[PDB]
RNA sequence: GGACUUUUACUUUGAAAAAAUUAGAGUGUUCAAAGCAGGCGUAUUGCUCGAAUAUAUUAGCAUGGAAUAAUAGAAUAGGACG
RNA sequence: GGAUAGUGGCCUACCAUGGUUUCAACGGGUAACGGGGAAUAAGGGUUCGAUUCCGGAGAGGGAGCCUGAGAAACGGCUACCACAUCCAAGGAAGGCAGCAGGCGCGCAAAUUACCCAAUCCUAAUUCAGGGAGGUAGUGACAAUAAAUAACGAUACAGGGCCCAUUCGGGUCUUGUAAUUGGAAUGAGUACAAUGUAAAUACCUUAACGAGGAACAAUUGGAGGGCAAGUCUGGUGCCAGCAGCCGCGGUAAUUCCAGCUCCAAUAGCGUAUAUUAAAGUUGUUGCAGUUAAAAAGCUCGUAGUUGAACUUUGGGCCCGGUUGGCCG
């Protein structure tokens, strides 16, 4: 069908979305320590069953 | 620290049997340096130009100053 | 039996049958008759480097409503004409026209991706800097 | 012209690459050893599975077989020697069996922790990468280094560095350099 | 040494067989991918284990088998032995 | 007969009419050098091999030849064809599919460096020569090992647990903590020795070298397949996503971001090809009434295939290798 449309709205949206700049945040250890510290908070103390479990939770 | 080592049965005996650089970390021999390896090549290329002595091709180069 | 000779010296029936039948498959008919060398805008190759011609609006499938943008591209070795699409967004603002760009395939083996109609290629590097360094800010485009 | 240097990979990947029960079961075999790789537990199994195989493979033999007896026996002696093998079960179709953790267990890396010595898995690591430790006189900085359970008894601290006793080091000697020059003339 | 022998397939064992690669034994390259080293002493004048084995399939050669499946024979007797 | 080192239609003379083919000759294609081998792992297979070893062929394209034991040689010559360089215009000269390096070509690939110390080769030869070869430089081709942190104390909080008439925190650690604590090491830097032909790195090792401004890990993804949010902001079938199914037209679990989360991690994405998944090429092992597919019918050569029957049964002997009860 048709293949002249119009170009000029390339790019709307990514041009009017608000920026906001990165939060700075404590740095997460790399390596080994970044494994032991998925493993001490998956499984050993884990944090709530509710239903059966949640690893991303948001306001639940 | 593992290694290798040798004793030769006199110091004229190790002089002829040692690798030349050896005698040289050793200070028995002096290194006696040369024009770098390209250097001499070239003049051996550039030497393969001329058949005979040269000196007389000296002299006939000398009769174009005139010419 | 149903077909197929279970004789012990039938070898040569077998073979050939086995033969003749392979060209009724689509990938093995496409590697003889050489289809990559002969037709296809690409020379068989991964990526083709070619030139922008113009800049077009090709408007999206159905049940899809969208402006697609894409490029007519000139390939280099072949002279072949072949239109690619500029993904994310902007993207067509880096381009421009009678720039160099680079073109890979869709990953559909042929065969156009989505909601855009005709278009089997899109768009890697311009200028030589790659167009996804250039959409975040990674790198700039060159002088001319 | 030259004979060409020869290489093998050793590890193998998982093809389902999304599995939650086998991903769970991996983290603890790491977050218990002290690995930092997915490729740590993927390079054990690997090593077990060729080892099955050529176990499998010798099994299909014979009994008494001279192929079978040979190298059946060099496969068990060889893995008894590193202390995976149990010396009741000698007869090869345990090896058939054994699992991942028999070779883990093994790992240099945890027989200084189990000894004691680091009362960590990963204080167990960092001891060992930084030139601390040994078997002979003989330092080891790798944390796979599998030992061969005759040489069990011989783990401990190096002669160099503290914790055998050399001196301080750096950072102790640092402060000492600093008690004695600010607190003296 | 002489005098003659119906033709094949299949299977067995074996000879002839490059190395590297593969499988694989031995050996603690600090581990490992590797490498083919090395290991012991009187460490002042030497002792010493190694550098295996397997695969190598069609064809050709050599040998054992005689089921399976072919081939040839004696009926115008121009048959067989002496 | 001639010719060759020599067999031979290799060539010539005379004579004859032969030679190959559905068991596929002849011809055509090959983005074809052959092989040892490579990739893919139930097996049977499938695909690949320009390229470290072996064999062959070539030296811009053809032909011809000198030398010699050996060449139809090309870092030898002669001629033609195509390129193409120097000049005083008369003439003369070149052949990188050797090492580097340049242009062109493209998706696609490194230094105009050092040395004969090793590995070996050649010569009149222990010595000379060797861009063979080694050395370093460039180098996320592929391959191996594996740093980016370890340990306490303390501040509430908890789950344990003995008691609970009821305050609860007490010593066994689970750790989330926005003040703390001294310990440790190489990444780098760097005397020195080691290393090396001489250097460089590595292995050693003085002096230095860690607290968040760091010596600060990435690359993709978070609707389904598929592991991880229905959080907040933005846009409003636009911009864009989306291998495939599908998202977006104003509360978007797919876009643009912030936050948080997942997977792999010194690596991870994409494109193209191939292999496994594919019993969707099926010998093992497919399907053909209606889903794709039994020729309208019968004859029939090539091809494949093809009933049963011919020394079986019984007797005697010899000596092997496992395994038992015993040693
Ligand atoms: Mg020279
Ligand atoms: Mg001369
Ligand atoms: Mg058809
Ligand atoms: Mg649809
Ligand atoms: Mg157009
Ligand atoms: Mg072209
Ligand atoms: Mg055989
Ligand atoms: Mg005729
Ligand atoms: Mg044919
Ligand atoms: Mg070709
Ligand atoms: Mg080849
Ligand atoms: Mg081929
Ligand atoms: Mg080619
Ligand atoms: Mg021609
Ligand atoms: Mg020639
Ligand atoms: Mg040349
Ligand atoms: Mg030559
Ligand atoms: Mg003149
Ligand atoms: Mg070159
Ligand atoms: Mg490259
Ligand atoms: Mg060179
Ligand atoms: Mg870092
Ligand atoms: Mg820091
Ligand atoms: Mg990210
Ligand atoms: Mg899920
Ligand atoms: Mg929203
Ligand atoms: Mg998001
Ligand atoms: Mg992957
Ligand atoms: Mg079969
Ligand atoms: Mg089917
Ligand atoms: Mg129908
Ligand atoms: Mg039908
Ligand atoms: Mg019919
Ligand atoms: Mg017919
Ligand atoms: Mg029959």
């Amino acid at each position: 069908a048709k293949v002249h449309g119009s170009l000029a709205r390339a790019g709307k949206v990514k041009s009017q979305t608000p920026k906001v700049e990165k939060t700075e945040k404590p740095k997460k250890p790399k390596g080994r320590a970044y494994k032991r510290l998925l493993y001490t908070r998956r499984f050993v103390n884990v944090t709530l069953v509710n239903g059966k479990r949640r690893m991303n939770p948001g306001p639940s | 620290s593992v290694g290798f080592g040798l004793v030769y049965n006199s110091v004229a005996e190790a002089k002829k049997f040692e690798p030349t650089y050896r005698l040289v970390r050793y200070g028995l021999a002096e290194k006696v340096e040369k024009a770098s390896r390209q250097q001499r090549k070239q003049k051996k290329n550039r030497d393969k130009k001329i058949f005979g002595t040269g000196k007389r091709l000296a002299k006939k180069v000398a009769r174009r100053n005139a010419d | 039996g149903k077909g197929k000779p279970r004789g012990l010296n039938s070898a040569r029936k077998l073979r050939v049958h086995r033969r003749n039948n392979r060209w009724a498959e689509n990938n093995y008919k496409k590697r003889l008759l050489g289809t990559a060398f002969k037709s296809s805008p690409f020379g068989g190759s991964s990526h083709a480097k070619g030139i922008v011609l113009e800049k077009l609006g090709i408007e999206s499938k159905q049940p899809n409503s969208a402006i697609r943008k894409c490029v007519r591209v000139q390939l280099i070795k072949n002279g072949k004409k072949v239109t690619a699409f500029v993904p994310n967004d902007g993207c067509l603002n880096f381009v421009d026209e009678n720039d160099e760009v680079l073109l890979a395939g869709f990953g559909r083996k042929g065969k156009a991706k989505g909601d855009i109609p005709g278009v089997r290629f899109k768009v890697v590097k311009v200028s030589g800097v790659s167009l996804l360094a250039l959409w975040k800010e990674k790198k700039e485009k060159p002088r001319s | 012209p030259r004979a060409p240097r020869t290489y093998s990979k050793t590890y193998s990947t998982p093809k389902r690459p999304y599995e939650s029960s086998r991903l769970d079961a991996e983290l603890k075999l790491a977050g218990e050893f002290g690995l930092k790789n997915k490729k740590e537990i993927y390079r054990i199994s690997f090593q077990l599975s060729k080892i099955r195989r050529a176990a499998r493979d010798l099994l299909t033999r014979d009994e008494k077989d001279p192929k079978r007896l040979f190298e059946g026996n060099a496969l068990i002696r060889r893995l008894v020697r590193v202390g995976v093998l149990s010396e009741d079960k000698k007869k090869l179709d345990y090896v058939l069996a054994l699992k991942v953790e028999d070779f883990l267990e093994r790992r240099l890396q945890t027989q200084v922790y189990k000894l004691g010595l680091a009362k960590s898995v990963h204080h167990a690591r960092v001891l060992i990468t930084q030139r601390h430790i040994a078997v002979g006189k003989q330092i080891v900085n790798i944390p796979s280094f599998m030992v061969r359970l005759d040489s069990e008894k011989h783990i401990d601290f190096a002669p160099t560095s503290p914790f055998g006793g050399a001196r301080p080091g750096r950072v102790a000697r640092r402060n000492a350099a600093r008690k004695a020059e600010a607190s003296g003339e």
